[PDB]
């Protein structure tokens, strides 16, 4: 398959994920940065410039969403897995091998965080995901390096 | 790190609530002069609703609060307090219940049973809550509501196919005030709807008169309608007549008579031999009570009235 | 098959009309998942997962996939099982993104332009998909029977279009349909019909 087709499919999936996130009633006006002190393991804030950190962020987001039983969350996780596969294919296309890296190993307190602020543990996280998704598109409009 | 009190609030629509919060960060207690409040992390509460009660304790108040629509598995709103930009993840939950419910009771014509119904379509705000009736019996009929009566006892109702909870009162007293209300009753406490008093005589539904018969008067050109007054109620009241030329669809036109002691009325019709459908309703003058159902259709006979002028 | 307009489910069927002549065998569906794309040179798959889905009244086996993945190819086939052996139908590879059925356009309006004499129609694109779309409009004079006329729009960014009509004192009915620009998809449903209003447009011509 041509690289242009892969990039177009990636952009279409990006826009579809953004639209799906925007349809959630919880995320109506939440912004995309925040300064929640108790939520710091969630990726965001500082920008991403490399494919390894970007895959790490995707894996962390997938692990964050794994702890939710909503159908929309499951669909978003599947779309994120497809996006990760597309990103891996794109990275391999540029002769830069990207090894498969899992999420953070010390996310146990995350569970505790949930039992403290489950609602929040969702809402801001979802918003942050959307924020990253926006930068997602921008990060593919500047021809990023390996 | 941050403490809120009270943590659980259960209030009805239109009331006012207050919250307090104490915040600590970086091994230091932030002064209460820099505390700002957020609702659901979406809208910013104006400063004009803020209050200071201690050197490091904040206070917020809510005016004309609104119905909390459910969103997903969550069915409550979160209130946050924090300084400047950094805010803790802990939240205080607020519950709002629409307590107003319309309950409709009708007295049967026999003055023996009360048919009482009400709908539960307004309960969608918060589910899994107990709804229970409560009616207070008074020897004297209901009057201006002084206050909530401490004495109360319950009575159950069942659910039919229409989704409206229904229960029947029997026996009943003609001149006893039944001050009734509904109560929502949840793991967090209870809330009581505004009460209502119903006079048994006021909401009586008269039995529909039967045995109506219409005829065309001979050599008079008028319509004669005969029937008998219904047994219940025995008070004075007016009658409504609706008649037309019988068919698949009939163009009715109303008529009213306000004399209770009156038995029959006379009224000419342009047509001479036409089959007619005539119906009568029965209702008290002053407006109290409910309209009765339509009676059986009464038909006429086709037969010559008078001598033709032009042969 | 195809995918729902909301991109939440993908549902299809096969035929058994001509196969009904050869009965007494058992039929079941096997599906296999690829990584990103279905295939380029298909080969026999040794691993498959049976799917249990029911039968519909009209004679077509309704079968529903949920949840699905937008950019993952499915290789599906049906196995015929006779009392003496088994056989496999030729496999078919399907991409759910290429069989998306868009929703009909919403909030379609039509009006006669003032002091212009042209009929203008406006519409809003559906939320899904997020790709370029083409529109086909169809309109005529309202009545028991209508001699409509088709028109096509090949611009995705366009939302309003004006066309001329011979008559200027009649009620017109307008409908719109949308499709993927690349052609990898099906046709949508016809939009909600919109009826214009009867009113003056220009000054009287002659006394
Ligand atoms: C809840 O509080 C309101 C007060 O709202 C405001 O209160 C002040 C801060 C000031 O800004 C007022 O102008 C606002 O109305 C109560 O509304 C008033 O309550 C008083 C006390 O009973 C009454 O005399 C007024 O008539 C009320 N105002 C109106 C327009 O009717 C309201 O009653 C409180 N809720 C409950 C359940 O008591
Ligand atoms: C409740 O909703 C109504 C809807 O118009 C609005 O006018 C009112 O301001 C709302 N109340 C609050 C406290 O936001
Ligand atoms: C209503 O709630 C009260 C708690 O105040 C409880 O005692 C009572 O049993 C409840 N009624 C029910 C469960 O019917
Ligand atoms: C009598 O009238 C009431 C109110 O119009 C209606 O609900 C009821 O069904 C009627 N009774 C019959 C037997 O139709
Ligand atoms: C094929 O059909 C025969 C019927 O004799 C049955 O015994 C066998 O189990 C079937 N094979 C499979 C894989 O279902
Ligand atoms: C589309 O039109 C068909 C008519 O064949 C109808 O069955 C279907 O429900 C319609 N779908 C939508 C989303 O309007």
């Amino acid at each position: 398959v041509p690289i242009q087709k892969v990039q177009d499919d990636t952009k279409t999936l990006i826009k579809t994920i953004v639209t799906r996130i925007n349809d959630i009633s919880h995320t109506q006006s939440v912004s995309s940065k925040q300064k929640v002190t108790g939520l710091d393991f969630i990726p965001g804030l500082h920008p991403i410039l490399t494919l390894s950190k970007m895959d790490q962020t995707l894996a962390v987001y997938q692990q964050i969403l794994t702890s939710m039983p909503s159908r929309n969350v499951i669909q978003i996780s599947n779309d994120l897995e497809n996006l990760r596969d597309l990103l891996h294919v794109l990275a391999f296309s540029k002769s830069c091998h990207l090894p498969w890296a899992s999420g953070l190993e010390t996310l146990d307190s995350l569970g505790g965080v949930l039992e403290a602020s489950g609602y929040s543990t969702e809402v801001v996280a979802l918003s942050r995901l959307q924020g990253s998704l926006q930068d997602m598109l921008w990060q593919l409009d500047l021809s990023p390096g390996c | 790190d941050v403490i809120y009190f009270p943590p659980k609030i259960l209030t009805s629509v239109g009331s006012n609530v207050s919250f307090h919060c104490i915040y600590k960060k970086e091994n230091k207690i932030v002064p209460s002069k820099e505390i700002v409040w957020w609702m659901n992390l979406a809208e910013k509460i104006p400063q004009s609703q803020y209050d200071v009660v201690s050197d490091h304790v904040s206070k917020v108040t809510f005016f004309n609060l609104n119905e909390t629509k459910p969103r997903g598995k969550f069915t409550y709103d979160a209130v946050y307090c924090c300084n400047e930009h950094e805010c803790h993840h802990r939240y205080a939950e607020l519950y709002v219940i629409d307590v107003n419910i319309n309950i409709s009771c009708e007295t049967d014509g026999y003055l023996t049973k009360m048919t009482c119904r009400w709908s539960t379509s307004t309960i969608q705000s918060l589910a899994e809550s107990t709804l229970q009736l409560r009616y207070h019996r008074s020897s004297l009929y209901c009057s201006d509501i002084p206050s909530i009566h401490p004495i109360s006892e319950p009575k159950d109702c069942y659910l039919q196919s229409d989704g409206f909870y229904e229960c029947i009162f029997q026996p009943i007293f003609l001149l006893s005030g039944y001050t009734m209300w509904i109560r929502i009753n949840h793991s967090l406490g209870s809330l009581d709807s505004p009460p209502t008093c119903v006079l048994p005589d006021s909401v009586v539904k008269p039995l529909p008169p039967s045995s109506v018969k219409a005829e065309i008067t001979i050599n008079i050109g008028l319509l004669k309608i005969s029937w008998e007054k219904p047994v219940f109620p025995e008070n004075n009241l007016q009658f409504q007549i609706r008649y037309g030329l019988s068919g698949k669809e009939v163009q009715w036109k109303m008529y009213e008579v306000y004399d209770a002691k009156s038995k029959s009325v006379s009224l000419p019709v342009p047509d001479l031999c036409a089959v007619y459908a005539v119906q009568v309703r029965c209702k008290r003058l002053d407006g109290l009570g409910y309209w009765s159902n339509w009676s059986n259709p009464a038909y006429t006979v086709v037969m010559d009235i008078k001598v033709p002028m032009r042969g």
